RNA sequence: GAAACGAUGACUGAAUCCGCGCGGACCACCGCGCAAGGCUAAAUACUCCCAGUGACCGAUAGCGCAUAGUACCGUGAGGG
RNA sequence: AACGAUAAAAGAAGUGAGAAUCUUCUUCGCCGUAAGGACAAGGGUUCCUGGGGAAGGGUCGUCCGCCCAGGGAAAGUCGGGACCUAAGGUGAGGCCGAACGGCGCAGCCGAUGGACAGCAGGUCAAGAUUCCUGCACCGAUCAUGUGGAGUGAUGGAGGGACGCAUUACGCUAUCCAAUGCCAAGCUAUGGCUAUGCUGGUUGGUACGCUCAAGGGCGAUCGGGUCAGAAAAUCUACCGGUCACAUGCCUCAGACGUAUCGGGAGCUUCCUCGGAAGCGAAGUUGGAAACGCGACGGUGCCAAGAAAAGCUUCUAAACGUUGAAACAUGAUUGCCCGUACCGCAAACCGACACAGGUGUCCGAGUGUCAAUGCACUAAGGCGCGCGAGAGAACCCUCGUUAAGGAACUUUGCAAUCUCACCCCGUAACUUCGGAAGAAGGGGUCCCCACGCUUCGCGUGGGGCGCAGUGAAUAGGCCCAGGCGACUGUUUACCAAAAUCACAGCACUCUGCCAACACGAACAGUGGACGUAUAGGGUGUGACGCCUGCCCGGUGCCGGAA
């Protein structure tokens, strides 16, 4: 469904000062399309989606043991609006 | 010295991969022959 | 004639007309079947295509044709004719000597023993000299489509024509073959003195190599401290000099005097 | 081998109950049996696995491993 | 013993527990057809930030490609997939096979190639034909309106569509010159006071009657049915007509105007370092591609993919009052790859290895030319042990008295020789060659005259021991043996007198050919070849020639 499918906000130095171009940015999940994307980002926070783009990331560290690592492997995607802005009121982080 | 080894990806999967083991039964013996070979790992993992 | 060279290194060369270069399939090289080399080398050559080229010429029985162009193409080591017919198909057709640019082709049991002129053997009249026959109506022509060659008629049977082949051999074929009048031209290729070591190369690969120069591993004249050998034989040790290696067979009563 | 009999690969190809196969060339007696249709637990074999025990080991032993087919070697099969 | 190339380093300044090695400044030497830059393969966070100092680093270490944590990678258009096909792989049916299995038409898979819509800038510490700004373009679904009627298939046709070498013309990238334009400033050393010095000198989009080499195109009526299975207005034909040079079509690229960028620097602020603001001129002359115009021109023999998209034509079907086509907004753009290394410290080599790795770009000066040679630009780097000593010996170089091969298996090694111009050049010869034979001479600077372009010749003059002033740079000849020749070969002791080689000969083979692979009356290779062909064998350009003996052996033929 739709609040599932996008995990977890990005947060960095270039994330979320690029949130004041009305730039928002989630990881969501590795499988989706654009257009999953664009329906469920839109059925959340209420506003229509002109901007998108979408990446792939990997993983791999370790510290102790033989263990020597894992991918945990996210994907990034990044959203801009039309002039109707400011997702909910967490666009104010 | 060009070395004996050249790496190259589709060619790795192409000989040797899982798929490649399926076509033929030489390769299936492999595999279940690996698989009871202690838990190792078969080829296209590596 | 030929095209010749002052002294650089060199020898002969053809003299090759008519340019035009049209519509046919191509063809890739290769040596062998699903496993090992069969036929030896051979794996060079300049990435020819192939000309599909029309043989039985039977459906265009009773429809004239005219010689649209001769062009020079391999796989053949003959002129190649081009006709145009009345229907306006065009086809292939291979060249005899002396037939002119433009002249008037015949096909079917009427047609007049003129070049060109597809025709059975019943027709054919007697000590005529043609070539493109088939051993079995339909199919295609077998006989005497290579170099300079030719096929005269020697009588008459029930069915069948005496035929002379161009090894100086005497057949029986029947009657109810097409032929084709005339010597296929293909200037004479015997002339032509095939340059220098790679001339071959230019139409196949890598010629000849001695199984003298070889290892007993590898062929048996291998072996020795010199050059020589002992029992002269091939691959396999059959031999060479006149031993026959033809079979007992059905043609063989189609056959009559094979001398040489 | 004196080589019977079962068994088929190729040619052949009978009888049917005063009948047929055998009994180690073959014959006659004399016995024993009745082919060319099928199924049929049990007593037998083995140990991935669970339990119990041992004039079995106890860290260079005991399985390769007091867990790892991991690290590590090889293109690979494979080894370890 | 070694610390992995003899491309040297030096001082100051900083930091720190500690510095030859980390940071900064200023100099120095090194690459610069690279030792710079961009990609592919492959590697897998090595990238960036802030840390860290065990091990790894051939010393050190505050440092790193090592350790920790966080961040960073954006696509309708680029490359790939949702398109096509080559070798190859596959393969229902089908042809074989003790099994497992070997084959195989269509079809399908398969880039290395075909097809296919954007460019210009900006910038985070780290991404960019991806993000943002300016202006583009492609297909799709639909809405107003035009039109106001046909669309026009797994099928036909056209077209995709292809070689090598050489070459006329026009242009660009791009580089060069200048008492062009613009900007900044001072320059002293003896002078110059600008006529010096340094730097900068147009990219995209748009219209435009401007300029333009080059480039490729005949048009319609109709005829035969036998041709494209059928169909056709499409194509192939035989014919009639108008088209010979003018003619049409497009314009690489230049020019003008516009406009959006960029641009030497410039100003301000500075958290000690970058941010932010601004903004000049854009000339004349020359050179010039392997790129573009183009699918150009001519010649040559060995005669140079397929298939879709695409262009036209019907079959069928629905509609012929609401078609195809156009622009006019809107909506729409899915999947994967983009970081970094990438001639190497990050790929393959156990190694931070003198090795290996395919494509692209690769500046200037001097030099006949040049990717050569020397020096240099942009860029990058001095090779992760140092410092002294100046013995034998050892390696790599430099010069050498008198002699000049006396050395030695052998002139092995190392000299000499060297470029370009002129003159000149033998036996022998297959009349091509031998030949760069052999020799001899010129070479720099200034001035006048001339000339067919950089320049060149003539004359005169000047300087040095010397003027391809340094680097790149053949010693030569006389006889032979072997092979004719270019070529090929023993990955790691043999490159040759070996193999191959054109040419020549013997013989086999009538075509489901002999011959070869093969569990097989499968299939395939010979060959989509056919007896001036295809196999096997041995000789080895070319020239003169190839003798005697078949008893024995093989081979063909015969018949008591
Ligand atoms: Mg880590
Ligand atoms: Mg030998
Ligand atoms: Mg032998
Ligand atoms: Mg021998
Ligand atoms: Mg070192
Ligand atoms: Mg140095
Ligand atoms: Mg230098
Ligand atoms: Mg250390
Ligand atoms: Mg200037
Ligand atoms: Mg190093
Ligand atoms: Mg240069
Ligand atoms: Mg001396
Ligand atoms: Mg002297
Ligand atoms: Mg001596
Ligand atoms: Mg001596
Ligand atoms: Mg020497
Ligand atoms: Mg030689
Ligand atoms: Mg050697
Ligand atoms: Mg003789």
């Amino acid at each position: 469904s739709h609040y599932d499918i996008l995990q977890a906000p990005v947060i960095s130095e270039k994330a979320y000062s690029a949130m004041e171009r009305g730039v928002y940015s989630f990881w969501v999940s590795p499988k989706a399309t654009k257009t999953e994307i664009k329906d469920a980002i839109q059925q959340a926070f209420g506003v229509r989606v002109i901007g998108i783009s979408t990446m792939n990331v990997p993983g791999k560290r370790k510290r102790v043991g033989r263990f020597i690592g894992q991918r945990n492997d996210r994907k990034k995607a990044i959203v801009r609006l039309a002039e109707g802005q400011s997702i909910e009121a967490l666009a104010g982080q | 010295m060009k070395r004996t080894y050249q790496p190259n990806n589709r060619k790795r999967a192409k000989t040797h991969g899982f798929r490649a083991r399926m076509k033929t039964k030489s390769g299936r013996n492999i595999l279940a022959r690996r698989r009871a070979k202690g838990r190792h790992q078969l080829t296209v993992s590596d | 004639r030929r095209q010749m060279t002052t002294a650089d290194f060199s020898g002969l060369t053809k003299k090759r007309p008519e340019k035009a270069l049209t519509e046919a399939l191509p063809k890739t090289g290769g040596r062998n079947n699903r496993g090992r080399i069969t036929s030896r080398f051979i794996g060079g050559g300049h990435k020819r295509l192939y000309r599909i080229i029309d043989f039985k010429r039977r459906d265009k029985s009773g429809v004239n044709a005219k010689v649209a162009a001769i062009e020079y193409d391999p796989n053949r080591s003959a002129r190649i004719a081009l006709l145009h017919y009345a229907d306006g198909e065009k086809r292939y057709i291979l060249a005899p000597e002396g037939l002119t640019v433009g002249a008037t082709v015949n096909a079917g049991p009427e047609a007049e023993p003129k070049l060109g002129n597809a025709l059975p053997l019943r027709f054919v009249p007697v000590g005529a000299v043609v070539h493109a026959l088939e051993l079995v109506p339909g199919k295609g022509a077998q006989l005497a489509r290579s170099a300079g060659t030719s096929v005269q008629v020697q009588g008459k049977e029930s069915d069948y024509v005496i035929v002379r082949l161009p090894s100086g051999e005497l057949r029986r074929v029947h009657s109810e073959c097409y032929a084709t009048i005339g010597a296929v031209g293909n200037a004479e290729h015997k002339n032509i003195v095939l340059g220098k070591a790679g001339r071959s190369r230019w139409l196949g690969r890598k010629p000849h190599q001695r199984g003298s120069a070889m290892n007993p591993v590898d062929h048996p004249h291998g072996g020795g401290e010199g050059r020589t050998g002992a029992g002269r034989v091939p691959v396999t040790p059959w031999g060479k000099p006149t031993k026959g290696l033809k079979t007992r067979r059905k043609r063989k009563t189609s056959d009559r005097f094979i001398v040489t």
